[PDB]
């Protein structure tokens, strides 16, 4: 029940439906398999980067 | 200022002048309005929930 008058309202009219994903033009895959499969790893005191 | 008090003397004006003075009075302030979601959240559905 609303009485006579003028009221401000929040936006219930429109909500987004679609999505717009934009990522850079990169196709190569990171070499996780080769890195995690290396036959030798550094000592903890000589950790690499 | 030097004011001399006398028991038998009175000072009376002999001329007059018209003085126009200004008085500035605020009467109203800007009417502001705020929105719940657009401020607290913006356009995020999860934040609205």
């Amino acid at each position: 029940e609303i009485d006579k008058g003028i009221y401000q309202t929040s936006n219930f009219r429109v909500a987004p439906s679609k999505e717009v994903v934009r990522f850079p033009n990169i196709t190569n895959l990171c070499p996780f398999g080769e890195v995690f499969n290396a036959t030798t790893f550094p000592s903890v005191y000589a950790w690499e980067r | 200022s030097s004011i001399a008090y006398s028991n038998n003397t009175i000072a009376i004006p002999t001329n007059f002048s018209i003085s126009i003075t200004t008085e500035v009075m605020p009467v109203s302030m800007a009417k502001t309005s705020v929105d719940c979601n657009m401020y607290i959240c913006g356009d995020s559905t999860e934040c609205a929930n």
